[PDB]
């Protein structure tokens, strides 16, 4: 029951700054040094800062030496990295991570830091019914026209897992992202059970929950 | 700092078969305490890193036996004896020897497997989308192996070309398929100057090509 | 020379 829990992702505009969060939990958080681990989207994983269990020693990566700082509050069990000067090469996922068995035994599930000059913009949510239906129909959502990444999609407010696929986002000609994400559920609950998708924009703070109802 | 040579970046392995994944550094990884510090991690699509191997050969918790590790000093390698469906995903080699913490670059494995035929739905745009002015109509590809496929919009019965934009899934943890998404984007007025919408999908499962339509009524 | 896997974590 050892478990991670990061948060503070977001879009930032290039030269200002982003403070990230790491929840931990199942040990004894003050006897353990921390990592922060960033990886790119499609790039392989990179390794930032460590520190120490009671915060004596730290030690940094050289791309961030001067600009990233790694700091920990015992008394709450978290784990913080303050980044200032950001650059669009500091666009990635960051983990932090639990030293452990002489390697990273535990990791967060990840947080997506986005530096970008662009205006953020909310998501529209568009249902899609199923119709043509052999006894498994199938029903989606319509994330269109947001930025930047990423969003949030759960079903029914996440009681909903099995039968999922939250496509990758795609890049329009307008410079805005577009996924869809479908469920394949039983013909026979198109209508006794209820289907809501639920949206989350983070960087625009819009949260959809849209019911998506069958099409005769 | 250390290097991480990984190698290679994909192996297409077959389910059920053995596989390998080596890992090569510029020095040698064993500690002053004469203790190898190298770790295997796992990445499923879509989900952190987790710790399969340490110090070589040593299985984390909860890590099934057919995972295995050799290699000592500058060579390693990551064994599989049966590749099964959760096993998709990059492996990355980490070294804990040094401060300057480096990886590898990671080593892709997919998993192949036999023929998955596509479930082809199509979904007309909402009426809440043509009052906003736009239309989009989505072409679903459900669970369908290998990832090669062609999907072809014909609007009104003519061939289109520019006006879509597809999506495929990564290799799932449970069926080692694929899932793709076909969205064609047109105007309001662009979208009433026809009546059938159809996208026509050819894949090596499909015998005949299989084509989902609707009409605008 | 350091341990990263030693020095970090709180000594024994």
């Amino acid at each position: 029951q050892v478990q991670l829990v990061e948060s503070g992702g977001g879009v930032v505009q290039p030269g200002r700054s982003l403070r990230l969060s790491c929840a931990a939990s199942g040990f004894t958080f003050s006897v353990y040094g921390m990592h922060w681990v960033r990886q790119a989207p499609g790039k392989g994983l990179e390794w930032v800062a460590v520190i120490w269990y009671d915060g004596s020693n730290k030690i940094y990566a050289d791309s961030v030496k001067g600009r990233f700082t790694i700091s920990r509050d015992n008394s709450k069990n978290t784990l913080y990295l303050q980044m200032d000067s950001l650059s669009a090469a500091d666009t990635a996922v960051y983990y932090c991570a639990k030293i452990g068995s002489s390697s990273f035994d535990y990791w967060g599930q990840g947080t997506l830091v986005i530096v970008s000059s662009a205006s953020t913009k909310g998501p529209s949510v568009f249902p899609l019914a199923p119709s043509s239906k052999g006894g498994t129909a199938a029903l989606g959502c319509l994330v269109k026209d947001y930025f930047p990444e990423p969003v949030t999609v759960s079903w029914n407010s996440g009681a909903l897992t099995s039968g999922v696929h939250t496509f990758p986002a795609v890049l329009q000609s307008s410079g805005l992202y577009s996924l869809s994400s479908v469920v394949t559920v039983p013909s026979s609950s198109l209508g006794t059970q209820t289907y809501i998708c639920n949206v989350n924009h983070k960087p625009s703070n819009t949260k959809v929950d849209k019911k998506v109802e069958p099409k005769s | 700092d250390i290097v991480m040579t990984q190698t290679p970046l994909s192996s297409p392995v077959t389910l059920g078969q053995p596989a390998s994944i080596s890992c090569r550094s510029s020095q040698s990884l064993v500690h002053s305490n004469g203790i190898t510090y190298l770790s295997w991690l796992q990445q499923r699509p879509g989900q952190p890193p987790r710790l399969l191997l340490y110090e070589i050969s040593n299985r984390f918790s909860g890590v099934p036996d057919r995972f295995s590790g050799s290699g000592t000093g500058t060579d390693f390698t990551l064994k599989i004896s049966r590749v099964e469906a959760e096993d998709v995903g990059v492996y990355y080699c980490m070294q804990t020897t040094q401060f300057p913490i480096t990886f590898g670059q990671g080593t892709r494995l997919e998993i192949k497997r036999t023929v998955a035929a596509p479930s082809v739905f199509i979904f007309p745009p909402s009426d809440e989308q043509l009052k906003s002015g736009t239309a989009s109509v989505v072409c679903l590809l459900n669970n369908f192996y290998p990832r090669e496929a062609k999907v072809q919009w014909k609007v009104d019965n003519a061939l289109q070309s520019g006006n879509s934009q597809e999506s495929v899934t990564e290799q799932d943890s449970k069926d080692s398929t694929y899932s793709l998404s076909s969205t064609l984007t047109l105007s309001k007025a662009d979208y009433e100057k026809h009546k059938v919408y159809a996208c026509e999908v050819t894949h090596q499962g499909l015998s005949s090509p299989v084509t989902k339509s609707f009409n605008r009524g | 020379n350091a341990n990263p896997n030693v020095d970090p974590n709180a000594n024994p």
